[PDB]
């Protein structure tokens, strides 16, 4: 019923992960962010904090981890198109030239979602950056499956 | 089904010779020398005789694998002259041509 | 591709070991085929590949072999009437010189993977190594 | 008279392909070899086993593509790879060819324990070299 | 403003001074871990793009020969050595040290040493067969003045 209680509960599981000397993995953070996509409005500040904590621990954000942050910051059913967020530009700068490997089950989703946000923003320069990232190394393998390859 | 009952008998002769190859080698070695007592050699002459007749490898005949023809076979292809000519005259053997010179 | 080009193509990892490399004084590659033209095309591909990697190569044509045999033309009798068949083997020898073991593996893979159908190779590597350490010093 | 692999004359109404038109003595002169392996080269082994595989591979393709073969198939062995190049008439629907290619490749790769690939060039109809 | 890596973090966890202390295979791969790995592969599973990518997959699966060709790839005779194949007189100790049987077994072990089509285990089996054969024929040998074992 209450998000604040719900969030404090999920955090309690994380606190018991340190009491029992259990270290988190990529999936642990990806799971929390995938859950946060329900509360688009209130999950923005929590979502950024997780990614900062991911780097400090030493877990490397994968394409799936950004796929969730994008969904949370650029809603498809977004009425407020007047002043969209600028995070997508920073993410692409962060991932410029990097090569990625399969490390989660939502890695394919990232590329299809990134182009959609570009079409919504009508920024063709960003679309070239996203496509340029797809061509580096063997990133082409994470474009998506039959449903998402033709959408991208 | 094999081509005929003659090819079937030949196939069994080939599989019983493989079973008795080491045995017939070890026993026959005791006979093909002049270093062992003749009493042992006379007895080894009968142990080899007692083995089944189809274990003997000289009862194998090379037959065309496709027509089971006993004579006329070419050992490199295992085919009779008649079957070989049919494949050769149709361009189906790799590198076989007619000899003109 | 006119506008869409790979950016940073991934290349295999080649790690230099600490073991010393083999030294091949000579490396003779005898290709065989029923067709002379295929050997000519393979000779051009192999000589071009060697020259591009820095390898020293020479080529000659060992004498061809023709194997002929006779058969009976008819299915029954008519002994005097026969049919003769032949198989022709042609050779091209690619003699390479002064190759390290890393250069000979990459070259042989590249040319063996591109060996046409109906072509047989016979590599004859000639390695050069020092004397055994025991043999170096006479010990009674 | 010689009767071997010779498509005899009729009254000018018998279509014959390039392969059929030429008698055995034109092998290596006007027409090449349908199968190309290294087993008949000098000092090479396993001619018998390559030849038996060819006989079967030809009977398999005739039955698997019944009435859909425009000419005899060409077999090409490189290393352990086998390559089957067949001229096929455009009788069957396109999707049926994809099924028979997947089936015939997998079945022959598990039967001879080699990688086998099928290469199909579709013709609108049989190509006639001459009418004899 | 919305800096991805500048700002407050949850801070529930601490910097990993110790990293990956427990080994990855803490137990033999469970069904849960074996099945998740199969799904990770499917994430990047795309069809072959050319003959090179097809050949790359065949090689990893053993379907296609490795290059340059090695005619003895995967053919190790029990990790034996040349001295094991060539020097076989250790196995003739049970036999008489001299006499006709020794003269015969010398010829047998000489041929076995020159045999490239048998493994050491098979060669030993040939020697063992003769040991049991002569043991059975002890009485005939004794008549001929040959003493076996
Ligand atoms: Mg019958
Ligand atoms: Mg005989």
């Amino acid at each position: 019923e209450k998000f604040e209680e719900k969030w404090n509960d999920i955090l309690d599981l994380l606190k018991h992960m340190v009491a029992q000397k259990v270290k988190p993995n990529l999936q642990t953070f990806n799971t929390i962010l995938k859950g946060l996509r329900k509360c688009y409005s209130l999950g923005r500040i929590p979502a950024l904090q997780i990614l900062r904590e991911m780097k400090h621990i030493g877990i490397e954000p994968s394409l799936a981890t950004y796929h969730h942050i994008i969904h949370l910051f650029y809603p498809r059913d977004l009425s407020a198109i007047k002043m969209p967020s600028l995070i997508i530009y920073d993410i692409m700068n962060e991932l410029e030239g990097r090569t990625f490997s399969p490390q989660d089950l939502d890695d394919g989703r990232f590329f299809q979602l990134a182009m959609s946000v570009c079409s919504s923003l009508r920024d063709l320069e960003l679309a070239y950056q996203v496509h340029r990232l797809l061509n580096t190394g063997d990133n082409r393998k994470l474009v998506g499956h039959d449903p998402l390859r033709k959408v991208y | 089904y094999y081509v005929d009952w003659r090819m079937l008998r030949d196939l069994k002769r080939r599989k019983m010779a493989y079973e008795y190859a080491d045995e017939r080698l070890r026993i026959n070695s005791l006979r093909k020398n002049t270093i062992l007592p003749k009493d042992l050699q006379e007895m080894a002459g009968d142990e080899i005789a007692a083995l089944p007749r189809d274990s003997c490898p000289v009862r194998i005949r090379n037959r065309c694998v496709m027509t089971s023809r006993p004579r006329g076979v070419k050992r490199r292809w295992r085919l009779s002259r008649i079957v070989f000519r049919h494949l050769a005259d149709h361009g189906l053997l790799s590198g076989v041509q007619r000899a003109i010179w | 591709l006119h506008v869409d080009v790979p950016k940073d193509v991934t290349r295999p990892t080649i790690t230099t070991s600490d073991e010393p490399d083999t030294l091949y004084k000579r490396l003779s590659i005898l290709v065989k085929a029923h067709d002379r033209a295929v050997l000519d095309s393979y000779e051009y591909f192999a000589v071009l590949a060697a020259k591009e990697l820095g390898i020293s190569i020479k080529v000659h044509e060992p004498p061809r072999k023709i194997e002929r045999f006779t058969l009976l033309k008819s299915v029954h009798i008519f002994k005097k009437h026969r049919v003769q068949y032949e198989m022709r083997t042609l050779y091209r020898c690619l003699e390479l010189k002064h190759l390290t073991g890393s250069t000979a593996s990459v070259y042989l893979e590249y040319i063996q993977r591109n060996l046409p159908e109906g072509v047989a190779m016979e590599v004859t590597k000639t390695q050069i190594q020092q004397l055994p350490e025991h043999i170096k010093e006479p010990m009674w | 008279k010689n009767r071997a692999a010779r498509v005899r004359v009729a009254k000018g109404n018998k279509p014959v392909s390039y392969e059929e038109a030429h008698a055995p003595h034109y092998i290596a002169h006007r027409k090449g070899w349908l199968s190309l392996h290294t087993g008949n080269l000098d000092g090479e082994d396993h001619a018998a086993e390559r030849t038996l595989e060819d006989v079967f591979l030809r009977k398999f393709m005739m039955g698997t593509f019944p009435g859909c073969l425009a000419d005899q198939i060409v077999l090409k062995r490189r290393a352990n790879q086998v390559d089957i190049c067949a001229l096929v008439l455009r009788q069957l629907p396109a999707h049926k060819f994809y099924f028979l290619v997947g089936y015939s490749e997998t079945l022959l790769s598990h039967f001879y324990k080699c990688p086998v690939r099928l290469h199909l060039q579709t013709v609108p109809s049989k190509v006639v070299y001459k009418y004899i | 403003r919305k800096y991805l890596f500048k700002g407050k973090r949850l801070s529930i966890f601490a910097d990993k001074a110790f990293a990956d202390e427990p080994p990855e295979p803490e137990a033999s791969p469970s069904l849960w871990e074996i099945e998740f790995a199969k799904q990770l592969a499917s994430v990047a599973d795309q069809p072959f793009e050319n003959g090179f990518e097809e050949m790359i997959q065949w090689t990893k699966e053993g379907k296609l020969w490795e290059f340059p060709v090695n005619n003895e790839a995967g053919l190790d005779d029990d990790g034996s050595e040349f001295h094991e194949h060539i020097f076989l007189d250790k196995y003739l100790e049970d036999f008489p040290k001299q006499g006709p049987i020794r003269l015969f077994m010398e010829l047998v072990t000489c041929g076995l040493s020159k045999n490239p089509y048998l493994s050491v285990k098979q060669k030993v089996e040939h020697i063992e067969w003769f040991r049991n054969y002569f043991n059975e024929k002890r009485d005939i040998l004794k008549e001929n003045n040959i003493a076996f074992t």
